[PDB]
Parts: C-alpha cells; structure tokens; sequence
C-alpha cells in the first residue's frame, strides 16, 4: 500500500468523499516526494557500502564471528550480508511509499518465527538495524534520515 | 489425442555441466489436451519445433475422439 | 499503553542507548504541543454528549437504512448502543488527544472490534461514516473555541477508521 | 541447500544445484533401449536400466512420498517412460491424475 | 504507480534502478494536471451519468425492454449506480496513475458477477464508452486524451 | 490444479523437464521441529 | 528482439559501433513508436470486437460452420476463436516491437504443421486473418492499420 | 526496455502495465540524449581505449610483464581489442537501455572464457573501470552518470 | 562571494549593482543544497582519506618508498592528515560558494612550502583527484558536479 | 564419504549398494595414513602459514601496498590468520574423505564475503596454492598427492 | 566584447529596439553556454597537460630546440610555453564570451610585430596552435573542440 493508497481506503471504507483532510494529507505527500526521491536514489547508489559499514561498526571483531558466533561460518555470514541488505531495501520501499504496510507485508510477517527457529540472535540484529539507520542517516542527511531511521526502527520495533 | 512431437530448446541461461541432452533435443508423446500448454512452453524458451505428428488420433473426429 | 513519550522510551530501551538529539527534538515538538492539545481537548470534553446527538442525526441523514427495517438501528433498544458506541469513540479520541499517539486506539479499541461486529451482526461502513461525522463536528468545535492549526485533532478519528478498514486496495 | 540462492533473494539462480545440505536430486539419463547403432540388441546386463529404474522409485517417493505397495503401481505409464517417449515431468502430471 | 514499481523492484533483490525514479519524479510533476482533471471530473459526475444513460439507452433499448434487466425505476436506478461506481474509479485511476487500484475494484472478477446478476458485459462496456465519450466534451484536449485513457482501459477491461 | 501447477514456469525453470522434483523450502516452524531436537 | 535489438545485432556483427546510420535507423523508430503505442491502446480495447466482426464477416454461415465441417463442434469454435485472438494479440506485438522475427519465432514455428496434423485448413484462415486486418485498418487508422496489416500479412503468409 | 517489458508481461497472462507503459514512453523520451551520448563514445573510440588500457598498465603491470598474459605487440594489441569490443558493448547498453544486449554478447559465459584463455578476470574488470574514467572525464557531467552506470554494470558482472 | 562583490563595488566608487544583488540573492536561494553536500562531506570524511590514500598510493609508489617522503607510518599519517585538511578546505568552499576562503589558506603559497618539505606537488594533485573520485561516487549527479568543482579548484591550483 | 553414500542412497528408497560399501571399507582402510597425514599437516602449522605468506607476498604485493587490503600488521594479522582457517578445514577435508565439510565451512558462501570484505579472491587462492607447495615439499610424494587433492579443491574453488 | 554585448551594440548603432532575430541570437546563446562553461572547467583543469602534449607532438625533437634553433635557450623554451600558455588562456575566453574581440584586442593587436621583430618562427606558431587545438578537441570532445577550433584556428589565420 501507499500513502495515497491508505488515504484513498480510508475514505472508501466510509463511503465518504475526499474531503479537505485528506487532500491535505495527500498534497503533503506531494510536497514530500522530492525528497523522498533524491534519498531513495542516494541509498540505492551506495547500499554495500552501507551494508559494509553497519557491519564494521556493530557486528565486526566481536564474538558474533568468533567461532561459536552465529556469524563464524561464511555462509552464515552471507546470509548475514543478505539480511542488512534486505532491511536496507525494504526500509527504501517503504521511505518511498511513504507507508510502513510493505514492511508489515513482506518482511515482518513470519521473521521472528524464523529468527527463533535457526537460533539468530535478535539483539545483534537490532543493533545491526541501528548502525544501518545511523550510517544511512550520516549520508542521506538530517531531513531523510529521519524517515529512513521511522521505517528502520519500525523494523527493529516489530523484531523485538 | 497423442502427439508425437520433437523439438530442440537451446539454453540462454548458463551453462550447465550436466548433459540436459534429454532435455535440449527430445522426441516425446504428448496428450492432446496438454500439447497445447507444452508447445507453449517451447514456444516462450526459444526453442525450435521440428516434426509434430499426430500418433493415434484421426482428424475429423466429431465423437468418441 | 504507551505514551507519546514513553513510546520514544521503548524505541530508545530496545537498542540500549541514551536520548540523543532526535528524541530531544520531538520532545522539544511533543512539549509546545501539549498545551494546545490541553486546550482542545478541554473544548471538545465540554460538548461531547450534544456532539454525540447530532453525530447521531447526521449519521441517519446519510444513509435511511440505519433507521429502517432492514437496519441495526431500528428500535431504542437498538439505538442505544449505536449511541453509546458513538460515546465510546470520541471519548477514547479523546484520550489519544493528550496522549498525542495513536496507541490507546489501538491498544483499547480497534483490537477486538471485528470479532465483535462481526459476531453482533453489526456492520463496519456505516460506523467509519458515524466515526467521520464525529471527527467534522469535533473540528468545528475545536476551530470555535481558540486553536488554528487542527491536523492534531484531525488524526485520531482517521487512525480508528484505518484500522476498522475493509481494506480492499 | 545453500543459504545465498534464496528464491526471495537469486531469481537468477533457481535452476543451480541444491548443494550438498538439500536432498540428492534425481535426473534421467541413460535412456534404456538406445544400445549403440550397429546391429546387436542381444545383451543381458545392460547397466543403464538398473539406474533408470531407481528414477521411477524416487517419482513415487517424492509425489506420494511412501513406497506405493505392490498391487498399486503404475506399469502402463512406468513401461511408458522407460520406452523413451514420455518424460519425467509428463509421468509426474499422469502420476498426478491417478 | 509508486507501489508498481517497489512490488517491481522488490521482486528481485536490486533496489530501484533510477529510470524508475525518473518515472516517479515525472509522474509527481504531473500530478497537478491529474489532480485537477480528477476534480473536474468529480463536481460534474450527475451530468455524466445522465448523458451515459441517455447514450447508452439510445443505443441499447433491451435493458429498458421487459426481458433485459434494467427494466423499472429500480433497476434502472442500480445502473445508473453502476454507472457512478465506474466513474468513481476511474477518477480513482486518474489519481493514481495507474490502473491497479481501479482494476483491484471493479475489474478483477467482474465478468462472473455480471454473469450470475444476469446482466450482459457489453452493454456495461457501451455505458463506459459513453461515459468516456461524455467526459470527452466536458474535457479539453490534453484533459480528455488522459481521461480516455482509463476510460479505454476500462472498456477494454468489461470486455 | 495439478495441470496449473506443472504448467506455470516456477516448475520448468527450476526443477527442468528431465528431473523428478524434490523439496526446497520448508516452513519456519517446520525447521524449528527438525534442527532444534535433543540431537542438532 | 525488437527493432532497437535487430540494429545492435546487426553492428555487432560487423563489429563496429553505432554510428548515425544506425541512430537514424533509431530516430525513424522513435518517431513511429508514439504512434505504435496509440495503436496499441486502440487495439487492446475492443479485441473481442475486433475477433467477433472477423468471424462474422468471414467464417460464419459457411460449409465449416456447418455439420460436417472444421469449425462444427464447440470445442473447435472456441479453439477458432482463441487462434484469431492470438493473430491479433501477436500482430499487436509485433507492431510493437517493429520486427516480425519474435512473431514468427512464436507461432510460425510449428503452427504449419499443426494445422497439417488437425487437418485445419488453411486458406479459412487466411480470410479470417485478411478479415481481422480489414477491421482492424478500419477501427485503428490509416497508417497503423497497415503497419498492423504488415504483420498479419506476415502471419497469413508464413501459414500458406 | 521494450524487450525486458514484453518477456516480463509475457511470463504473466496480462498485457503491458501503465507503469511499464510510463516506462517506455521515457525511454523514448531520453533517446535522443542517448543517442548524443552514442555519437560521442563512438567518435571518441581510438583515445578512450588507449588511455584506458594505459591506465590499466599503470595499475596492473602483471599482464605486460613477461610472465604475464599481455607480454608482445601482438597481446597488447589483442588486449587493447578487447577493451575495444568492451566499449563497443556499452555504447550497444547505452542505446538499447537494456542490458541485456551487454549480457547476451559479452557478459554471460565470459569467467569460463577467460578461465580457459589464462587471462585474468581482475584485470580486464581493472580496464573497463579505467574506460569508465576516461568516459566520464569526456563527457557532461550527468551524462557521465548514465554512462559510467552501464559501464558499472560491467565492471561488477566482469568480476 | 558576499565579499567578492563588495569589494569588487567597492574599488569603485559605486554602489552594489543589483546584477550583483540578483547573485546574491540566487546564491542565498541555492544555500541549503550547499550545507546539505558539505554536511554530506563532512560526516564521511575517513572514508574518503581512506580511499584517497587507496587510489593515490596505488596509483604513485614513490611516496610508500623509502626515497620518497611520505616513507614508514608516521610520514604515511601526516600526508593523510594532508588530506584531511584539503577535504576541510574544501567544504568550507563549499559553504563560501566562492573559492577565497579555501585558496587563502591552502593555495596561495604551497608551491614553496611543498618545495621546501620535499614533498612532489603532483601527488597531491593526484590525491585531491582521488578525493574527487571518492566523493564523486558518494554523492549524487548534481552534488557530484558541484564538489567536483571546488575540487576541480584545487586540482588546478596544486599543479 | 559416509554421509554422502548415506543421503545418496536415501534419496532412492534403496539401501546402501554394496559398491558403496565396498568404497566405505576402503576408505576405512586408508583412514590410518589418512590421520598421519593431518597430524603431520596439525603439528607443523605456524611453518606452513609463514611459507604461505612468504610466497605470497613475494607473489602479490599489493595487499603489502596501502591500496589492498593487508596493508599493516593488524590486516596481515588477520590475512595470515585466513590462511590458518583454511588450512585447518583442509585438514577436516583430509580426515573426512570427501570435501563436503570443508565446502560447507569455508567455500560455499565465500565470494560474496570477500566482495564485501574488499579483499580479491584470487590472492586468497593463490595463498592457498603457496599452502600447497609448502606441503608438498613437507610431505612424502604420496602424502602431497593426497594433500593436494584438497588443496586443489580449495584453490579451484576461491576461483 | 560578448556576444550578448554583440547584438546589444548592433541593435544599439541603429537605435532598434531588440527584434526577434536578436532574441533568437540570445536565446541560441543561453542554450549553448551550458557546454561552454563544462567546456571552460575541462581545459582549465589540465592546461599544463595540453602545453606538454602540444610540445611534444609538433615542436621536440625539432631542429628548433636543437642549438640554432629559435627554442635552444632555456629562457626561450620558457617564453615558448608562456606563450602556448596565452594562447590557449585567451582561447578559452573568448570560447566562453561567444565572440572573438578579446582575441583581436589583446592578443592579435600588435603581435605579427613582435614575431618579426624577435626573429620568431610563425609557422612553427603555427603548427603548434595547430597541436593544441587538436589535443584540446580530443580532450573536450568534439562539439565543444569545434568552438575551441574556431577560436584557435582564428589566432592561427590572424597570425600568418
Ligand atoms: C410526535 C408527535 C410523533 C413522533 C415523532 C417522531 N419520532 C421521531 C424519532 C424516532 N422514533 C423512534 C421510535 C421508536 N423506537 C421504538 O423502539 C418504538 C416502539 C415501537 C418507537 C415508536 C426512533 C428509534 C427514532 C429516532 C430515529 C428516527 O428518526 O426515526 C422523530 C424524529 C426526532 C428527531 O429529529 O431526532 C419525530 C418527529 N412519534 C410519536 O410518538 C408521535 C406520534
Ligand atoms: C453505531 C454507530 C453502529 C451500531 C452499533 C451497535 N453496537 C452494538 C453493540 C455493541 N457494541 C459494542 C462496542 C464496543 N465495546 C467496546 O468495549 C469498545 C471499545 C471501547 C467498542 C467500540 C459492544 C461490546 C456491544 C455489545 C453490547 C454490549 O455492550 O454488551 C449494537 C447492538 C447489537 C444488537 O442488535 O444488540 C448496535 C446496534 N450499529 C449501527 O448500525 C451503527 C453502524
Ligand atoms: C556430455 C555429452 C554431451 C555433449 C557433448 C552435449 C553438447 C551440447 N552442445 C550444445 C551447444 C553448442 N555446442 C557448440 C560447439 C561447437 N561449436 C563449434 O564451432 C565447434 C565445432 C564445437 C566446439 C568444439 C556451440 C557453439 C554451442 C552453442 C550454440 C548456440 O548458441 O545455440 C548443446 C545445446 C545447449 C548448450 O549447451 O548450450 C548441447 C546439449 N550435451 C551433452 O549432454
Ligand atoms: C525480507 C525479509 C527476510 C529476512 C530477514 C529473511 C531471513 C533469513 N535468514 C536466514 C538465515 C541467517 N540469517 C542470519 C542473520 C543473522 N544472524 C546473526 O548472527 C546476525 C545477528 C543476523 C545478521 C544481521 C544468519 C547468520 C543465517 C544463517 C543460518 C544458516 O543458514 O545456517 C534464513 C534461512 C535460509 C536462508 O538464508 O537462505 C532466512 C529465511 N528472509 C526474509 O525473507
Ligand atoms: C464498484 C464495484 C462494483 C460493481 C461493478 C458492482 C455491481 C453490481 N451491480 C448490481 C446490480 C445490477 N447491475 C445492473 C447493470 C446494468 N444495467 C444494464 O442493463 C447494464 C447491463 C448495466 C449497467 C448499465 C442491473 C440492471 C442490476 C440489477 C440487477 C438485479 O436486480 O438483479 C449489484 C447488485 C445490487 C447492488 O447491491 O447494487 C452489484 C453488487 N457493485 C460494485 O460495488
Ligand atoms: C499462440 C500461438 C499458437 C497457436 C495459433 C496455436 C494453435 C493450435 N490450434 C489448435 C487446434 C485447432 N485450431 C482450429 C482452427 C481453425 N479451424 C478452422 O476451420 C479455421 C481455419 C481455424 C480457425 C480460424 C480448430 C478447429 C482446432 C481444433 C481441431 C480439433 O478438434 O482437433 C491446437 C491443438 C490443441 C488445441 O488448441 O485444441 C493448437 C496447439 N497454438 C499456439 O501456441
Ligand atoms: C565481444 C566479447 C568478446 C571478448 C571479451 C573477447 C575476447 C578474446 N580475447 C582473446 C585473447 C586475449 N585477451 C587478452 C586480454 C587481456 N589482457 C589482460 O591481461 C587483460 C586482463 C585483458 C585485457 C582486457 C590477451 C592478453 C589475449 C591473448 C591471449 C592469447 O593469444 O592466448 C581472444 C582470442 C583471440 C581473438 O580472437 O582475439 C578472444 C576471442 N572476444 C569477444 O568476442
Ligand atoms: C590547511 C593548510 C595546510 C597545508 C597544505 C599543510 C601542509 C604541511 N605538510 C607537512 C608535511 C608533509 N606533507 C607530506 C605530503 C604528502 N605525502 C606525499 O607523498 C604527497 C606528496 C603529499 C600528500 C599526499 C609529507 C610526506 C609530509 C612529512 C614531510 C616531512 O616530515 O618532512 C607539514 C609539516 C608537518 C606538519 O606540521 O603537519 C605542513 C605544515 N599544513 C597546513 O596547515
Ligand atoms: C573458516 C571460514 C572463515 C573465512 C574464510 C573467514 C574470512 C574473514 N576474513 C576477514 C578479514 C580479512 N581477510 C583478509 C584476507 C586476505 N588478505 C589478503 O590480501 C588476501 C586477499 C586474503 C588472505 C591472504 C583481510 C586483509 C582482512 C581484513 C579486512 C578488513 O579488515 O576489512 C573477516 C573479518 C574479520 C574477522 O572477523 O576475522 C572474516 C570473517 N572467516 C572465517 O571464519
Ligand atoms: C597574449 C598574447 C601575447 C604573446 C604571444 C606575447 C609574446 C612574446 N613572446 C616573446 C618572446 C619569445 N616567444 C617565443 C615563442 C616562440 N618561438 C618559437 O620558436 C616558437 C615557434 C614560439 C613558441 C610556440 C620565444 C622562443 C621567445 C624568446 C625570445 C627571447 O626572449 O630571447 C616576447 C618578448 C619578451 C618576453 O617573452 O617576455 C613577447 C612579448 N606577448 C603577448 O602579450
């Protein structure tokens, strides 16, 4: 779903025109979008450099690779390089929808299942999600940055 | 209602180390009702469809098939 | 129930660090605000129950069917508790006004609402169309009494109407 | 299998190995009956068949998962792959339809 | 169009290549002539109704005869609501510039439910047309090319 | 079904036309039964 | 393969680049494109139409509509139709890619000696596909219309 | 992208998306630029492949060395071939919008190649990076953007 | 470049010509894209020393050997502090919109002074273009063009 | 080798073939001089990694270079302790008879942990390849041929 | 002179208000001063390197910088890169003004006289703004190295 589109429902399930509250809320969209694009262009330009980044600041030289660590093996740490990079694109959709629907659709659904069966530890990657958001942050600028740091602590937010 | 069909499918994906000589060039019998799907499936992987015989049907059958 | 600043205390807790500027800064937005959202929620508390009659006349001059028949607001006894309903409504607006979140209507509210009105019988269209009639009535009386700038009171009665969406886009 | 050719992740990698952590795959090859071109067809051991026999087990094992017993199998169509005309896939969708 | 392109780009694990951000940055700068023919098309939505059914039962007398469907105030009334709900959408595909949340409502499943209300399917598509010939005179050029547009689609669509 | 479940192109480019199909994926709490035991 | 491919297949094989006779090659199909693409709305609007006037014009009340001919069972009707609705939704392809290879790499593969093997025959098909080119030259325009009738003379003629 | 557009609707039942519709009407509308951007990559063939093929040997003066793979006139001008039909190859990306002629000519068996030739794979990727340089250096600065993005699709399938 | 007109109208007895009112008022508009790309410079300063110091010792070995000046670690660590300060440089002429208040305290007398520490001035011409190449790929097009011209500035001013 | 048999035959419904079992006693036959081999390979570990790293950096000396990765006594640290990692799986492959332990530790994910690690993937196999020639000349000719088998699969599959 | 101030002065001697032939001259060039400022950033970058190439192309390893000739002295190897230096400074203006005059004011006023005075060679000049203004076309591209030709080819024919 959108922002339009959440917009355009709740005034469907009424049966309710588009009255002036949510012509606001849809010009406000429309102001936001610029932004919005110059920030998904600028997290797609760079994203495993972010990745590489988040990884060096909170998961590196810790116990996590250490053997023992659920990140020794190199399969687990790709798999480890596969999740950032999905939280990190999911996190650009929904910035770009203006909409966390998408991350409730497709990424949070049946992600703590998943987390518990394989034995995943939950607050490495809540701290993984939060070097993501604070290096995105860093390079995106303040203005963005909030809205990226929203859908990427509603990710770390539904995790937990 | 049986096909007998024989067509060569190349590979525009990579390359495989495993023969697939089975599945590039084949020569098959096919029913009637799902020749029409599995022509269509050679149809969209590119491949040339060289001979199409009808084995045991007879044409013109209005019944009984 | 979580607080327009506990809520940032939770997202805070789960990664283990201190308040940084950020946080700083919607509570910076959350403490000039409150004063006004005081100030409307006082307003709106003083004429809710002539709020909730008139919600109820506008509500039957939409659609005749609520009143009808083949309605669920057919006797007193039937029309009661779409009253009480309508209480119900803006009073929890109410208070996810000086909370300044949307928790309480979450939390209190729209959890268990479809098993019940679907259970009851009770219809979903023409309850998001009363909850509406609600929220343009509390706007005009939140624009009488002071406060210019009404997106604050604006949000609650759409959040409760996402949430009690058939959703079908 | 392998963690990185995720179908959520590689919808460019579908068609590679399952690896050694999946189970082992079966394909068909050694057709029974295709003995050279000159004129022979007069053997017994024939090594190709007892290999293209155990596919036909592992279609049962994996569609219904068990071993069928032994009044239930379905000779017509086993006959039928193993003549060279109908394939895996074809004897999955009429194994399918029994 | 926005939810087009990350369900696009989602399927695959690669972001959004910047063409698509190209297409979004375009579609945001028309956004203001798609807001302004959406509510033109919106304050004068009696008018087209009442031309559509003037067209269509000018065109097709079986509805109003007996046998067909529409036949009475009250069934006639349901297509002209018909009719309304048809408009409705494709000002909500105006908007949105693309035909998904207009086809999620009105066109998905639309042949079966036509076939068991008895009504047929090419006498709703001609109603859409007049509809769309209808908007065409209220619109101007440039505003009725885009409007067609979705109108088309929806013809298209019945059929 | 089964017709629409071998004509659809997650079957044919993945499994191919020669191999006898095999499991891939499995449910989260259907690996949370088969690792997590006594014996991992 | 489109037109834009055909091009850069055909400087690859003489393994230069793209000089201007090839971007003029490229200028022309841009130019013809704005209208393909209005051709194409224009056609996949009423392509039941356009099937249901061909096959009333052409092929109805004739000796293989009749008991005893090709077109008699309903089976084989709604075959003849969904064949007629595949001319012209592979001639709307083709007119969109600018190049009849991906049309005739399609059907004209095997579809001879298909309708060879069913006994269908060839020159009803030929009139039915002459009469979707008329309707279609008569609904789209003039110049579309034939660049719609070059293809589905493509089709006609590789089936004779 | 009409190509890419078709396959992809084609693995589907349904037609062409108003989305991929807005699409290609884009590419249309950026084809002029790309073809101004082909016309100066074309006539800039000789100093863009020398100066990056220089570069390459100013960073990796393995292959020249006489263990390596480049050592003699004869290599060196067969390496410097290759970063030709490499050039040539985006210039075909950078029409086309695709990459699919890129991949389908140059990109898709070319690790077994290269394996079998006893060419390393690093140092042609080192190349085409230094390709991407003088590309950028030459041309307007977003332009650049456009085309460096194709010769970094290169560079990262190379590798 | 509030400085650069009015000393520039004030040799001359005149006042500020409003041409030269019409600049300022354009830059003070253009101010915020200024503070975001120095901002965006500013917080990922070590990645680029880090691959400043990357493509400059690759691409010049004299400096790592031991005839050269920037030999063993501490040498290595003043010539990426030397970096470090011309990125500084550089954002400040990024913010001033004009190159006075970078050139005043990095350009106007470094010819002598890298003659006098026998340091070679075209390595650090060599590594500001790396420096450019680095932020080049950190920010978008127009960013990117706009640093690269400041730092085109100094690239310019160290040869 | 047994597991391999094991889920090989379990595939099928059959049993274990009795050729399988005549490989799964021969390899319980050689598994004596299999265990000399990797004590052999466990007590001379450090020599190894040494030579390893000696032929190495004599081989490529751009992870020496402050552009690669290895650059500094904590990254040659963590390069020489690579080379130990895989030095100790190619011991688990020696014991084990089969590569499927080795490749499910150290192979089966690796480039793209190298690609986001920067590090090239070739040095690492030419590192392996330094292993093995220091094992060769440590081993007898029958022990190094058994030695290089995994060693080869190692280096065959960096590339 | 620019070329603005061009059409000001030849609309200015008439007393004619600006028709639209000068406003068609105006707009032509604030549509082509985007790649003349691209084109003025590129050669001020690497003005040095277009002196060295230029050198080395058309004037070392002469009979000039061989004793006898006119660049044996290494104050005249000086003056001659001072020179080239002028003369592609000078270019570089008048490429971004649009208009020649700087080049007949300040460099092409009395310098035939100097060059015979001096005893310098002119077809050596000559040939070496020949060798720049075909690096600097190379180096800039083609359609911003014909305006620098233009401008280049100008000092050359004002020259000889
Ligand atoms: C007034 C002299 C006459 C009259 C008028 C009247 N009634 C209403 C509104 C309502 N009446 C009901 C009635 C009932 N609910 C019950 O359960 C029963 C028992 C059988 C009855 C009779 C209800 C539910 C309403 C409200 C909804 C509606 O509009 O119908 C009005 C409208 C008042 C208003 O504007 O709010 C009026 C004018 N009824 C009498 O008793 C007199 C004969
Ligand atoms: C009025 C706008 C609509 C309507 C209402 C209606 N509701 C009921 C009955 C109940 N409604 C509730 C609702 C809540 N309970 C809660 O705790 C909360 C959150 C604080 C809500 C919103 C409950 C529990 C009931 C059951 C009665 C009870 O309270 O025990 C009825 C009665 C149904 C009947 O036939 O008895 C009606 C009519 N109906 C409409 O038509 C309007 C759309
Ligand atoms: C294991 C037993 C076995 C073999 C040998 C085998 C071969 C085989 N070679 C093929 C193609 C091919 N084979 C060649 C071979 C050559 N081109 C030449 O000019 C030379 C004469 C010859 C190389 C020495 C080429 C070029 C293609 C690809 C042609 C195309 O683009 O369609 C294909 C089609 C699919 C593909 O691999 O792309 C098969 C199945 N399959 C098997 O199962
Ligand atoms: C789009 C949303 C989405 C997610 C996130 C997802 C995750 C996911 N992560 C997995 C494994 C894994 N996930 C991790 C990740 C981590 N472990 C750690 O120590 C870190 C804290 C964290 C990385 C930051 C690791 C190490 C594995 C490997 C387990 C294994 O395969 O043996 C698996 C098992 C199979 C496979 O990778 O291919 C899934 C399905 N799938 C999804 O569809
Ligand atoms: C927004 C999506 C949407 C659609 C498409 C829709 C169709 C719809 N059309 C209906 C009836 C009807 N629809 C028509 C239609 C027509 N009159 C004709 O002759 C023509 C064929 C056509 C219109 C010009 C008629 C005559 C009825 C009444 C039929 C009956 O009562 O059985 C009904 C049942 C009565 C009702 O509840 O309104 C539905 C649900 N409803 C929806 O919510
Ligand atoms: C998408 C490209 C494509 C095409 C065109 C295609 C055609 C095709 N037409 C068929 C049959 C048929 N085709 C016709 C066609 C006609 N009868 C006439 O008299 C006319 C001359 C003509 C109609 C205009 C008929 C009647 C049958 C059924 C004959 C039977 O009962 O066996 C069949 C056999 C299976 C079936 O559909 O029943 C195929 C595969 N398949 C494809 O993949
Ligand atoms: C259009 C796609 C395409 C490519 C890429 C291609 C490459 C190609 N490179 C070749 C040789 C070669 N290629 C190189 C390449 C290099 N030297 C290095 O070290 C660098 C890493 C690299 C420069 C990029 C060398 C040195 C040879 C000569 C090797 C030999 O003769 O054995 C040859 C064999 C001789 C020939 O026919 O020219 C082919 C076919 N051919 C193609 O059709
Ligand atoms: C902000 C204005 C500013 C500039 C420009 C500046 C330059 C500067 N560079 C210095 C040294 C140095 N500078 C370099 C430079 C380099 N390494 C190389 O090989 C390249 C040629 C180059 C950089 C990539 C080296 C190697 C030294 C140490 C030389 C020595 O110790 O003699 C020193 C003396 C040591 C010190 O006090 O830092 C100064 C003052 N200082 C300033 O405050
Ligand atoms: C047993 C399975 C296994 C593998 C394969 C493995 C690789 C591995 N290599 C790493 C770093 C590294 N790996 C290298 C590698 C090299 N030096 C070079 O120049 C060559 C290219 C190569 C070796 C000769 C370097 C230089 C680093 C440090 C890179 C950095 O700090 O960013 C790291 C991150 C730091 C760490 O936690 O050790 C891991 C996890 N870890 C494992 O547990
Ligand atoms: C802005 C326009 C402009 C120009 C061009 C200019 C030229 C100029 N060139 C001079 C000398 C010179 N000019 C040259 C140049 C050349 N001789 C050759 O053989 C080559 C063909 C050619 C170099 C490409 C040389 C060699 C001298 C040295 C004569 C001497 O000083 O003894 C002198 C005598 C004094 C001095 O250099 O400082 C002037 C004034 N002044 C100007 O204001």
């Amino acid at each position: 779903q959108d922002a339009i589109t959440a917009v355009i429902n709740s005034a469907d399930v009424q049966g309710k025109y588009l009255d002036t509250a949510a012509l606001e809320k849809l010009k406000a969209y429309f102001s936001t979008g610029e932004l919005r694009v110059r920030a998904a262009t600028t997290i797609s330009a760079n994203a495993a450099a972010i990745v590489k980044e988040a990884v060096a600041k909170s998961l590196l030289y810790s116990d996590i690779t250490r053997p023992g660590g659920n990140m020794y093996t190199t399969r687990r740490y790709a798999a480890c390089i596969r999740d950032l990079d999905y939280y990190l694109r999911y996190a650009t959709y929904a910035m770009l929808a203006g909409d966390p629907s998408i991350l409730d659709e497709r990424v949070l659904n049946g992600l703590k299942e998943t987390y518990n069966s394989l034995g995943v530890p939950v607050g490495a990657t809540v701290q993984a999600i939060q070097a993501i958001k604070e290096v995105t942050a860093s390079l995106v600028g303040a203005d963005a940055g909030k809205e990226m740091g929203i859908y990427l602590d509603y990710i770390s937010s539904g995790l937990s | 209602r049986l096909f007998k069909i024989t067509a060569l499918v190349p590979s525009l994906s990579r390359t495989r180390t495993q023969r697939e000589l089975q599945n590039t060039y084949f020569t098959k019998l096919v029913p009637y009702e799902n020749w029409f799907r599995e022509q269509q499936r050679i149809q969209k992987a590119g491949g040339k469809i060289i001979k199409v015989e009808l084995a045991t049907g007879k044409q013109g059958t209005n019944a009984g098939l | 129930m979580r607080d327009a600043v506990t809520s940032l205390i939770k997202n805070y807790d789960v990664a283990g660090r201190y308040f940084d500027r950020n946080a700083i800064d919607t509570l910076k937005d959350y403490f000039d605000s409150g004063t006004a959202r005081v100030q409307a929620a006082a307003a709106i508390n003083s004429n809710a129950a002539a709020l909730v009659k008139q919600a109820g006349s506008k509500l039957f001059e939409e659609l005749p069917e609520l009143i009808r028949p083949g309605g669920n607001a057919y006797t007193t006894r039937r029309l009661a508790a779409c009253l009480r309903d309508m209480d119900y409504y803006l009073r929890y607006a109410t208070y996810a006004l000086v909370a300044g979140n949307t928790n309480v209507l979450d939390e209190r509210v729209l959890q268990g609402l479809r098993e019940t009105y679907n259970s009851l019988g009770v219809p979903i269209g023409p309850t998001v169309r009363g909850v509406q009639i609600l929220k343009d009535l509390v706007k005009e009386q939140v624009a009488g009494a002071g406060i210019a700038n009404t997106t604050f009171v604006e949000e609650p009665f759409d959040h409760i109407t996402r949430e009690l969406s058939e959703r079908d886009v | 299998g392998p963690g990185i050719n995720n179908q959520v992740s590689n919808p460019s990698a579908r068609g590679l190995a399952p690896g050694s952590l999946g189970p082992k795959v079966f394909k068909l090859d050694q057709l029974p009956g295709t003995i050279g071109k000159k004129a022979a067809k007069g053997a017994s051991v024939k090594f190709s068949e007892s290999s293209t026999q155990a596919v036909i087990k592992a279609t049962y094992l994996q569609v219904f998962g068990r071993d069928v017993y032994e009044g239930q199998r379905l000779k017509v169509q086993e006959i039928k792959l193993e003549n060279g005309e109908i394939s895996v896939r074809d004897f999955v969708r009429a194994l399918a339809k029994s | 169009i926005v939810t087009k392109s990350i369900v696009n780009a989602d399927a695959e694990a690669r972001y959004l290549s910047p063409g698509e951000l190209d297409r979004i940055k375009s579609f945001v700068a028309g956004g203001q002539q798609r807001l302004r023919i959406a509510q033109a098309l919106t304050d004068n939505r009696e008018r087209l109704v009442k031309q559509a059914g003037d067209q269509l039962f000018q065109k097709r007398p079986d509805v109003v005869s007996p046998g067909g469907n529409a036949y009475g105030q009250e069934m006639t009334a349901t297509c002209l609501r018909d009719l309304d709900y048809y408009l409705r959408l494709v000002t909500y595909g105006i908007v949105a510039g693309d035909v998904t949340p207009i086809e999620e409502i009105g066109v998905i499943g639309v042949r079966e439910m036509y076939k068991s209300l008895g009504t047929p399917i090419e006498a709703v598509g001609e109603g859409v047309r007049a509809l769309k010939n209808a908007a065409s005179t209220l619109l101007s050029a440039e505003d009725a090319a885009e409007a067609g547009s979705y109108f088309d689609y929806v013809v298209g669509a019945l059929q | 079904v089964v017709d629409a479940i071998l004509d659809s192109l997650e079957y044919t480019e993945t499994f191919g036309e020669d191999t006898v199909p095999y499991e891939r994926y499995l449910t989260p709490a259907g690996v949370a039964l088969r690792q997590l035991r006594v014996g991992t």
